[PDB]
């Protein structure tokens, strides 16, 4: 799993000047990569935001 | 298509292409906790008598 400043972005224009950005970002993390988890795989600290604007 | 169709699909497209409005959504959760436990409680034992 790729985890770490991402920026997938699809930009589509209006003819003049305002685009239209498909967005699906995140700033995640795995913690520490010498700490455990009370689960069974790594984690992630994630701020992610998909939208259209 | 025709160029009548040609025509009509240039309305349709002209009304499906209009400037679609943004929104900004505001959401505010707002949580309060609290509460007040309790333990008294008063035992005495004696030898001669008996103990609580």
């Amino acid at each position: 799993k790729t985890v770490g400043t991402k920026l997938v972005l699809t930009p589509q224009i209006n003819e003049g000047d305002s685009v239209l950005l498909t967005i699906e970002q995140e700033v995640s993390s795995v913690g520490k990569q010498a700490t455990g988890t009370d689960g069974l795989g790594p984690t992630f600290d994630t701020r992610t935001v998909k939208n259209a604007v | 298509a025709q160029p009548d169709v040609m025509a009509e699909l240039e309305q349709v497209v002209a009304k499906l292409d209009i400037r679609r409005a943004q929104v900004l959504v505001e959401a505010i959760i707002v949580e309060i906790a609290d509460g007040d436990g309790l333990n008294l409680g008063v035992q005495w034992a004696n030898t001669n008598g008996g103990g609580t």
